[PDB]
RNA sequence: CGCGACCUCAGAUCAGACGUGGCGACCCGCUGAAUUUAAGCAUAUUAGUCAGCGGAGGAAAAGAAACUAACCAGGAUUCCCUCAGUAACGGCGAGUGAACAGGGAAGAGCCCAGCGCCGAAUCCCCGCCCCGCGGCGGGGCGCGGGAAAUGUGGCGUACGGA
C-alpha cells in the first residue's frame, strides 16, 4: 500500500537488502559447503508474511 | 504488668465491656476500606506475644476478607464429571480466612515481608485481621542479631509459601500418630517417598 | 472563618523541589549524533550530478535521526556554506536521502569540487 | 603513524578532542573516497581510522572516569555508575560487619563456655 | 501497676482518653483495692507532657 | 461461494506484528497478542505445549548480559583491579 | 485371566509408576563421596575421636528387645550431675547431653 | 476569635532506600479432571495425579514433643534397609494401604513474649574531624534532630529461674 508506516516501511527495507545472491568470492574459501543462496524470496511466490 | 490484665480482658470477650468495644470497632473498621495500614497495633500485649516491637521498620495493616464459604468457580451448573463431582455449594476451601488475609497484606506490601497476624473483630460478612509486617532493609532491622534472620532471602514471601502460623495450621503437620500422613517435608513429599520404587542396582 | 462552598475540596499544599544528594548518573551522556556522524557521505549517481549542475543544490544521505534543523546546521559547519532549504525523503534502501539547497550566492558545482565528488 | 594509547595516555584532553576531530575528518574524506569510487589503498585505510577513533575516545572516556572515581572515592553518596556492579542478590546480601556482629548474651556464653580440644586414651 | 499492687504508690493520675481504653480500663478498680487513691485527668497529651513525650497514659 | 470465490473478500488484516516477542499475532481489535499476552506484564506460557516453550525461551536468543555474568562467575566477579601492569 | 492352580496376587503398578522410579546407579559415587566427607571431618578435628561424642547404655523399649542394649541420645541430667560434669560443660569437653531423657530405675 | 499540644488522615519531581519481570530439572502452597479398571455402571480406581495459579533457594521443606510407648522403656528433624503388601480401608468387589519398635547415614541445639529488677540503662538519621573503603564500617564531637513509657536494651524461658 502507498499509505504505509514508519515500523512496515523499516521491515520492507530490511528484507528488499536481504533478498541479494551471494557473492562469488565466498565459493573459494577453504571450508565452504555453501553453493548458492537458499533463503531467496520472488515477490510472488512467497508472500512475505504481513 | 497490664499486659495480664488485659488479656484476661481479651478472653472475656462475652463480657459487656468488650462486647461493646468490639462492636464499635467492627463498625468503624466496616466503615474503612478494605486494606490499610493502622497507626499502631490495636491489640499490644497480642502483637508482642507473636513478636511485635515498639521500633522503626515494624508496621501493622487492617484488613478486611469476606465471610463465608467459597463455591466452585465453574459456569451456571454444569461440573462436567462423575456426581461424585457434581457438589458446587458446600464446598470449604483448605486455607483458614486469617491465612487468605496475610496472604494478600503481603502481596500489596510486596517489599515487606509477614511476621504474623491476629484477630480484632468480625461480623455476619466480615472478619478483619491485623497483621505485622517488617521492613527487612531499615538499619535498625538489619543491625540487629536477634531479628536479622528475616532479612535473609529464603524468608522472602513466607505468606505465599505457607510458612507462617496461620498457613501451618493448615498443612496437617505435627508429631505423633495424628499425623502420619506429612511425615518429611509435607503432604506432598510423603506422597512422593510412599509412592516410588526403589530399583537397587542388584534388587 | 466560613464556607461558602457546599463543597470540600483538597487543600492547597507545598511541594519542594528537587535538591538531589547525589546525581544520579555520573557523568552527562556524550553527544553521539554531532555533526560527524549525522552526515555520511554524499551521492554522485546522474541524478545527482544533473541537480548540482541544475539546481544549484547538494544531495547527502544522512541517517534516520536528523531533522531538517540539525542537517543544516551540520552542513554550515562542515563545509561553511549557507544553506537556503532542505528537502528529506527515507529511502526504500533505509538511509535519509538529503537535498540541500544553497543560498544563490554560493555555487554548488564549486563546493562539489572542493568536497572531492564530481 | 600508528596511533597507540600508551603515549595518548599522557596528553591533555584538548589536544586528545583536536587529535580527535582531525581523525574523523580523515574518515569522513575516505567514505566520500569510497563511494565515488577510489583505491584499495584507502579502502583499505578507513578500518585503521575507524580503531584510531576508537582508542582515542576510550582513552579519553578511561581518563575521565578514572578522575571522576578519584573525586568520589571519599564521599558516602556517589553515582549508581560508580557503585559496585554484581550481582542483585550479591547487593541485597547483609554486609561484612553486621553479618558478624554478634549479641552480648550468646558472647558471653561463648567466653563462659570455649570450646575444648581433647583426646580419649584407646 | 506494678506499683499500686505493691502499694508502693501515692496516687493514680489517669489520662481520660486512651485510644484502645482497655489498657486502663481495669486500673480503677485495682487501685480501689489496693486503697491507693486514683484521680481522672482530661488529656494524654497533657499528661504525658509532664514527662518529656508526645504522650502518657498513667503517672 | 463456500470456498474459491468467498476467498476473494480476505482484504483486511486481523493481526499484526507486537513488541515484545515481534510475531505477528498482535490481535488489533482485542489490542492483545496471542503468543505472548503482550499488555500483560507476565509473558504468556503454558506446560501443554512443550515445543512453545522451546522455540523461545533462554538459550535461545543472545545472552548478551547472562553470558558475560557466567564468564565473571567463573573468576568471582572481580571488579576495581586490574591485571599487574608491564 | 486366571488358569489353573495358582497364588492370586495384587500388583500395585496402577498408577504411573514409570514416572518416578528411583534408580541407584549413583550408589558407588555416593559411597565415595560419603566417606570423603567424614575423612575431612575426621582431620579437620584434629586430636578428637572420629566417631564424637560418648554416649550412654541403653535399654531397648519394647517386649522384642528389652533384652538387648545399645547407645543412646545423650546423658540425663540427673546421672550427669550424680558424676559431677556441668551442663553446658559436658558437651564442650565431649559428652552428649539430653535433658528429655527420664531415670526410673 | 486566635494561639498550642495530641490523635487520626492527606499531598509532594521532598532525603535515602526497597518490590515488580525471567528461568523453573529439583522444592513449598492452593486448585484439580477425564480417558482407564471394575469385562456394563453410578460409590470406588485412575488420583491429591495431568492441565491451571502463586512463591523461592543452591537445595527447599521439616525440626528440638501438647512424641512414641505400656517395656527392666526410648528421646528433635531428614534419608536408606526392614517392618510390609502387613494392621487397616473397600458395590468387603475391583482394588488400595501406613505407623511403632530394630539396624544404619548425619548428629547441634537455641531465642522471645509473658512474671520481675535495673534513673530508657535502647535505637535511627543529619553536620563536622581523623581512619578505612568497591560488602559504607571504626573512633570522637555537636544545650543537633527524631523513635520510644500504647515499652527499647541488659538479666532471664520450663533442662526450672531470680
Ligand atoms: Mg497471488
Ligand atoms: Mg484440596
Ligand atoms: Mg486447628
Ligand atoms: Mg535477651
Ligand atoms: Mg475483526
Ligand atoms: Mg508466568
Ligand atoms: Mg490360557
Ligand atoms: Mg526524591
Ligand atoms: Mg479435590
Ligand atoms: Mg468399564
Ligand atoms: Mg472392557
Ligand atoms: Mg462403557
Ligand atoms: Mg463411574
Ligand atoms: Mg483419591
Ligand atoms: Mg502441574
Ligand atoms: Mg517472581
Ligand atoms: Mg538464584
Ligand atoms: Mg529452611
Ligand atoms: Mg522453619
Ligand atoms: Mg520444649
Ligand atoms: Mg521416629
Ligand atoms: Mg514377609
Ligand atoms: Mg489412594
Ligand atoms: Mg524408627
Ligand atoms: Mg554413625
Ligand atoms: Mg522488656
Ligand atoms: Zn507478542
Amino acid at each position: 500500500s502507498s499509505h504505509k508506516t514508519f515500523r512496515i516501511k523499516r521491515f520492507l527495507a530490511k528484507k528488499q537488502k536481504q533478498n541479494r545472491p551471494i557473492p562469488q568470492w565466498i565459493w573459494m574459501k577453504t571450508g565452504n559447503k555453501i553453493r548458492y543462496n537458499s533463503k531467496r524470496r520472488h515477490w510472488r511466490r512467497t508472500k512475505l508474511g504481513l | 504488668g497490664a499486659y495480664k490484665y488485659i488479656q484476661e480482658l481479651w478472653r472475656k470477650k462475652q463480657s459487656d465491656v468488650m462486647r461493646f468495644l468490639l462492636r464499635v470497632r467492627c463498625w468503624q473498621y466496616r466503615q474503612l476500606s478494605a486494606l490499610h495500614r493502622a497507626p499502631r497495633p490495636t491489640r499490644p500485649d497480642k502483637a508482642r506475644r507473636l513478636g511485635y516491637k515498639a521500633k522503626q521498620g515494624y508496621v501493622i495493616y487492617r484488613i478486611r476478607v469476606r465471610r463465608g464459604g467459597r463455591k466452585r468457580p465453574v459456569p451456571k451448573g454444569a461440573t462436567y464429571g462423575k456426581p461424585v463431582h457434581h457438589g458446587v455449594n458446600q464446598l470449604k476451601f483448605a486455607r483458614s480466612l486469617q491465612s487468605v488475609a496475610e496472604e494478600r497484606a503481603g502481596r500489596h506490601c510486596g517489599a515487606l515481608r509477614v511476621l504474623n497476624s491476629y484477630w480484632v473483630g468480625e461480623d455476619s460478612t466480615y472478619k478483619f485481621f491485623e497483621v505485622i509486617l517488617i521492613d527487612p532493609f531499615h538499619k535498625a532491622i538489619r543491625r540487629n542479631p536477634d531479628t536479622q534472620w528475616i532479612t535473609k532471602p529464603v524468608h522472602k514471601h513466607r505468606e505465599m509459601r505457607g510458612l507462617t502460623s496461620a498457613g501451618r495450621k493448615s498443612r496437617g503437620l505435627g508429631k505423633g500418630h495424628k499425623f502420619h500422613h506429612t511425615i518429611g517435608g509435607s503432604r506432598r513429599a510423603a506422597w512422593r517417598r510412599r509412592n516410588t520404587l526403589q530399583l537397587h542396582r542388584y534388587r | 472563618k466560613i464556607r461558602t462552598s457546599p463543597t470540600f475540596r483538597r487543600p492547597k499544599t507545598l511541594r519542594l523541589r528537587r535538591q538531589p544528594k547525589y546525581p544520579r548518573k555520573s557523568a552527562p551522556r556524550r553527544n553521539k549524533l554531532d555533526h560527524y556522524a549525522i552526515i555520511k557521505f554524499p551521492l554522485t549517481t546522474e541524478s545527482a550530478m544533473k541537480k548540482i549542475e541544475d539546481n544549484n543544490t547538494l544531495v547527502f544521505i544522512v541517517d534516520v535521526k536528523a531533522n531538517k534543523h540539525q542537517i543544516k546546521q551540520a552542513v554550515k559547519k562542515l563545509y561553511d556554506i549557507d544553506v537556503a532549504k532542505v528537502n528529506t525523503l527515507i529511502r526504500p534502501d533505509g538511509e535519509k536521502k538529503a537535498y540541500v539547497r544553497l543560498a544563490p550566492d554560493y555555487d554548488a558545482l564549486d563546493v562539489a569540487n572542493k568536497i572531492g565528488i564530481i | 603513524a600508528k596511533i597507540k594509547a600508551r603515549d595518548l595516555r599522557g596528553k591533555k584532553k584538548e589536544e586528545l578532542l583536536k587529535q580527535l576531530d582531525d581523525l574523523k575528518v580523515e574518515l569522513s574524506q575516505l567514505r566520500v573516497a569510497k563511494v565515488t569510487g577510489g583505491a584499495a589503498s584507502k579502502l583499505s585505510k578507513i578500518r585503521v581510522v575507524r580503531k584510531s577513533i576508537a582508542r582515542v575516545l576510550t582513552v579519553i572516556n578511561q581518563t575521565q572516569k578514572e578522575n571522576l572515581r578519584k573525586f568520589y572515592k571519599g564521599k558516602k553518596y556517589k553515582p549508581l555508575d560508580l557503585r559496585p556492579k554484581k550481582t542483585r542478590a550479591m547487593r541485597r546480601r547483609l554486609n561484612k560487619h553486621e553479618e558478624s556482629l554478634k549479641t552480648k548474651k550468646q558472647q558471653r556464653k561463648e567466653r563462659l563456655y570455649p570450646l575444648r580440644k581433647y583426646a580419649v586414651k584407646a | 501497676t506494678t506499683l499500686v499492687e505493691n502499694k508502693k504508690a501515692q496516687l493514680v493520675v489517669i489520662a481520660h482518653d486512651v485510644d484502645p481504653i482497655e489498657l486502663v480500663v481495669f486500673l480503677p478498680a485495682l487501685c480501689r483495692k489496693m486503697g491507693v487513691p486514683y484521680c481522672i485527668l482530661k488529656g494524654k497529651a497533657r499528661l504525658g507532657r509532664l514527662v518529656h513525650r508526645k504522650t502518657c497514659t498513667t503517672v | 461461494t463456500k470456498g474459491t470465490s468467498s476467498f476473494g473478500k480476505r482484504r483486511n488484516k486481523t493481526h499484526t506484528l507486537c513488541r515484545r516477542c515481534g510475531s505477528k499475532a498482535y490481535h488489533l481489535q482485542k489490542s492483545t497478542c496471542g503468543k505472548c499476552g503482550y499488555p500483560a506484564k507476565r509473558k504468556r506460557k503454558y506446560n501443554w505445549s512443550a515445543k512453545a516453550k522451546r522455540r523461545n525461551t533462554t538459550g535461545t536468543g543472545r545472552m548478551r548480559h547472562l553470558k558475560i555474568v557466567y564468564r565473571r562467575f567463573r573468576h568471582g566477579f572481580r571488579e576495581g583491579t586490574t591485571p599487574k601492569p608491564k | 485371566a486366571p488358569s489353573r492352580n495358582g497364588m492370586i496376587l495384587k500388583p500395585h503398578f496402577h498408577k504411573d509408576w514409570q514416572r518416578r522410579v528411583a534408580t541407584w546407579f549413583n550408589q558407588p559415587a555416593r559411597k565415595i563421596r560419603r566417606r570423603k566427607a567424614r575423612q575431612a571431618r575426621a582431620r579437620r578435628i584434629a586430636p578428637r575421636p572420629a566417631a564424637g561424642p560418648i554416649r550412654p547404655i541403653v535399654r531397648c523399649p519394647t517386649v522384642r528387645y528389652h533384652t538387648k542394649v545399645r547407645a543412646g541420645r545423650g546423658f540425663s541430667l540427673e546421672e550427669l550431675r550424680v558424676a559431677g560434669i556441668h551442663k553446658k560443660v559436658a558437651r564442650t569437653i565431649g559428652i552428649s547431653v539430653d535433658p528429655r531423657r527420664r531415670n526410673k530405675s
